[PDB]
């Protein structure tokens, strides 16, 4: 089991899309975040009732295919194969379709600790990346200048239905005394949309 | 009273690792008899995963070497209702469980044309906790926000003034922390005039555990 | 001239003829002569030689002398000829005049 692959289009492209997993039985399916499945084409090139026309399928040889004629702003989501092997069912990897859009810095911002949280005994930093394109971004933190990993965990949006952009949270946990134990707090973001990599700080004491 | 082709599941919740949950799936409008009935899982941000057939036609089963020897299929065509027994749960089996049909007679040879609303099933052994909500002060277009961090177990939604906040709002997903709690942020963007001019309340709802908190923003003063 | 009707397993099969006309059935067979026809499950589909003759008797019973003719391809109606084959209901039939 494994995540979806990603492919960068824009409104009108044609995708043509091949199944991995292993009959004449391949069926696609597309699937919009926090919704069940849905059936688009059935045994390699039947189109399911209510599909639009534009969705078709093709088999040549082991080479099973799903192609749109021109993508659509609906037709942004995943992407599922499905093959019959024997008393088995396959389905692939999956293939979510994003979109192409302009090249977008994020807005980089970070957050110390809340006086609340300290007395819980936690510190967590926290560093906010907001609207950006491509995904592809690095978030670095220092502390004291030392290179951190391995306490920090990310989460990132979908697109933005208007923005096509992503955001994307880091957060650094700290116990509180190794909190009271450094100063310079600092998360460096590197990203295409940046022509040198932009690095919030703050001295822990002031504010 | 008009006929409909539904799949309506039941029976999933929250287990702890080694326990066991039965799973559900009642056909309406058609007969399982005629079918062969699929469970189909996903977990969050994975990919889709068969875990088991039966075609009570012929009764016979298929298993996902993955739930083998843990996970037994069955259906009572008589109820018109396919179950997935799971035993012996571990964190790994955690994911929404889907149940398809492949109705026979219309020429789809394995395709699913209609799939269960879900339901999920949470394999930890971690206990049920109301979050703790801290503020993401703006420091001096501006952002500000909330850490809702230390709560079980998933999902729980979270809103800016009541919902009257949607513009330039990022509730970001949440991510399960090393301590088996979950833990997400909700961020705003705002113009850097207003400072205190509007009022900044994030509204914060945790249905598993009953618990709702509301804690307002402010910048901090030294 | 002779018309021709199928309909798979647990599906219904309606026999019709234009105006005020009689169904005579000249064919009937409930059970499994082709592969690639009425989809299920592969081993569901093997039998090749299965075929139940008593169901131009039952068809002709419920359609002769009749405008038109309806069958759910069944348990309610045929027996069980090839128990684990996905069965299918084939009937062919003329369109002719009242006495």
């Amino acid at each position: 089991t494994q995540s979806p692959s990603s492919l960068s289009a824009s409104v009108g492209d044609r995708v043509t899309i091949t199944c991995r997993a292993s009959s004449s039985a391949v069926a696609w399916y597309q699937q919009k975040p926090g919704k069940a499945p849905k059936l688009l084409i059935y045994s390699a090139s039947s189109l399911y009732s209510g599909v639009p026309s534009r969705f078709s399928g093709s088999r040549s040889g082991t080479d099973f295919t799903l192609t749109i004629s021109s993508l659509q702003p609906e037709d942004f989501a995943t992407y599922y194969c499905q093959q019959s092997n024997t008393e088995l069912v396959t389905f692939g990897q999956g293939t979510k379709v994003e979109i192409k859009r302009t090249v977008a810095a994020p807005s980089v911002f970070i957050f110390p600790p809340s006086d609340s949280q300290l007395k819980s005994g936690t510190a967590s930093v926290v560093c906010l990346l907001n609207n950006f394109y491509p995904r592809e971004a690095k978030v670095q933190w220092k502390v004291d200048n030392a290179l951190q990993s391995g306490n920090s965990q990310e989460s990132v949006t979908e697109q933005d239905s208007k923005d096509s952009t992503y955001s994307l949270s880091s957060t650094l946990t700290l116990s509180k005394a190794d909190y009271e134990k450094h100063k310079v707090y600092a998360c460096e973001v590197t990203h295409q949309g940046l022509s040198s990599p932009v690095t919030k700080s703050f001295n822990r004491g002031e504010c | 009273e008009i006929s409909e082709v539904q799949l309506v599941e039941s029976g999933g919740g929250l287990v702890q690792p080694g326990g066991s949950l039965r799973l559900s799936c009642a056909a309406s409008g058609f007969n399982i008899y005629y079918s062969s009935i699929h469970w189909v899982r996903q977990a969050p941000g994975k990919g889709l995963e068969w875990v088991a057939y039966i075609s009570p036609y012929s009764g016979s089963t298929s298993y996902a070497d993955s739930v083998k020897g843990r996970f037994t299929i069955s259906a009572d065509t008589s109820k018109n209702t396919a179950y997935l027994q799971m035993n012996s749960l571990r964190a790994e089996d955690t994911a929404v469980y889907y149940c398809a049909r492949y109705k026979y007679g219309q020429g789809h040879m394995g395709a699913f044309d209609y799939w269960g609303q879900g339901t999920l099933v949470t394999v930890s052994s971690a206990s049920t906790k109301g979050p703790s909500v801290f503020p993401l002060a703006p420091s001096s277009t501006a952002a500000l926000g909330c850490l809702v961090k230390d709560y079980f177990p998933e999902p729980v939604t979270v809103s800016w003034n009541s919902g009257a906040l949607t513009s330039g709002v990022h509730t970001f997903p949440a991510v399960l922390q090393s301590s088996g709690l979950y833990s997400l942020s909700s961020v705003v963007t705002v113009p850097s005039s207003s400072l205190g001019t509007q009022t900044y309340i994030c509204n914060v709802n945790h249905k598993p555990s009953n618990t709702k908190v509301d804690k307002k923003v402010e910048p901090k003063s030294c | 001239v002779v018309r021709r009707e199928l309909s798979c397993e647990s599906y219904p099969i309606e026999l019709r003829c234009p105006g005020t006309d009689v169904i005579m059935i000249e064919s009937a067979n409930y059970g499994r002569t082709d592969d690639k026809i009425c989809d299920s499950d592969p081993a569901q589909m093997e039998n090749i030689r299965c075929y139940l003759p008593d169901a131009y008797k039952i068809m002709s019973q419920r359609c002769n002398n009749r405008t038109q003719c309806a069958v759910v391809a069944g348990p309610d109606v045929f027996p069980d000829p090839c128990p684990g084959t996905y069965k299918y209901l084939e009937v062919q039939y003329e369109c002719v005049p009242y006495h």
